[PDB]
């Protein structure tokens, strides 16, 4: 089911008018929050701006997340040196098949997975040395670990079960791709066959070629966002000069009734 | 550990020309997170671009979406240009249209 997750990062130092510390919050695919140091203040993104909430629902967040800027900028402190450093957490949960909370805690230094929060003892961990120095200053902060437990078990199920509640036609949103297969030349005898998918939502897609109706394979390809968190991807088949009409494209998405055929334009 | 972004071209919705629509620049891939891109047309630099909030993906590496309003033509060419620590010049990805 749906994943409710914190992207967290912090640097040791941001390049001027960047923030040191921002978050991104996502329900499954889909941005609902950000924050970041230099405005301080947890915000809604796209549609949820529009959601019905609890009156205090963005003052919580904020405060959350408040704290949480405290301890990502304490973690520096804890390795010293001149760095730099990047700490990244991804904070979060997921509703089980037994309707209950699964918890995710990780975090990674300078790109590189490192630590965890380990929720049934309540406390932070991992092999390096850089893992024990921040944890141990962390754990030594007054109600940081207890905080920690309750952002997780607690305060993040919570908003989960509200954001289905009161956003389910948000998640439930299916945008079918727009499609074009189009031939460009290549290398001497060779053309590129692309199939491309616009502008469409949930992000799962998948992309297929025929040759002449027989399977031609995926090609090879790529997939993106764009500005409204809708989708785009692509994939492209090199063929034979003068082969291109054999062959179409054939594409799946939540958004249509069936798998459909993409013809050459 | 440094890693190197991978660049990625192409229109919001099918081009068409004469239509307006919006050209994205989606940069992914990388790390650490201090990146630099402009979009192009013929070459010089567009001014009024927006970009998405810098984000990460499973394997903490992380991405960003430059995008700008335009109007596609027959002539026109556009081009994304990426500088990044683990380049020794910057990148230029042409908008290929099919993509």
């Amino acid at each position: 089911h749906l994943s409710l997750l914190y992207h967290l990062t912090a640097v040791s130092s941001p390049a001027p008018g960047t923030p040191a510390f921002w978050v991104s919050g996502w329900l499954g695919p889909q941005q609902y929050l950000s924050y970041n140091s230099l405005r301080g203040e947890a915000e809604p993104c796209g549609a949820w701006v529009w959601e019905n909430q609890v009156s205090w629902y963005w003052e919580k967040e904020t405060t959350d997340l408040r704290i949480k800027e405290k301890l990502f900028l304490e973690a520096f402190k804890a390795l010293g040196g001149k760095g730099p450093y990047t700490l990244q957490g991804l904070l979060g949960c997921e509703l089980g098949p037994d309707n209950t909370s699964v918890p995710t805690a990780k975090f990674a230094l300078n790109g590189e997975e490192f630590m965890n929060f380990d929720l049934k003892q309540g406390t932070w961990g991992g092999d390096w040395p850089e893992a024990l120095a921040i944890s141990q200053r962390w754990q030594q902060q007054d109600k940081a670990a207890n905080k920690e437990l309750t952002f997780l078990l607690f305060s993040c199920p919570h908003r989960l079960r509200e954001h289905l509640e009161r956003g389910r036609g948000n998640l439930e949103w299916k945008e079918p791709p727009s499609m074009r297969l189009k031939a460009r030349p290549s290398s001497p005898g060779f053309s590129v066959l692309t199939c491309s998918a616009f502008s469409f939502y949930p992000p799962e897609l998948q992309l297929r070629f025929l040759r002449n109706g027989l399977a031609a394979g995926t090609g090879q390809g790529d997939f993106g966002p764009n500005s409204d968190g809708s989708f785009h991807a692509s994939s492209s088949l090199t063929v034979k000069s003068g082969d291109e009409h054999h062959y179409c494209c054939i594409v799946q998405h939540a958004g249509l009734a069936q798998p459909l055929r993409v013809e050459l334009e | 550990i440094q890693r190197t972004p991978k660049i990625q071209v192409y229109s919001r919705h099918p081009a068409e020309n004469g239509k307006s629509n919006f050209l994205n620049c989606y940069v992914s891939g990388f790390h650490p997170s201090d990146i630099e891109v402009d979009l192009l047309k013929n070459g010089e630099r567009i001014e009024k671009v927006e970009h998405s909030d810098l984000s990460f993906s499973k394997d903490w590496s992380f991405y960003l979406l430059y995008y700008t309003e335009f109007t596609p033509t027959e002539k026109d060419e556009y081009a994304c240009r990426v500088n990044h620590v683990t380049l020794s010049q910057p990148k230029i990805v042409k908008w290929d249209r099919d993509m």
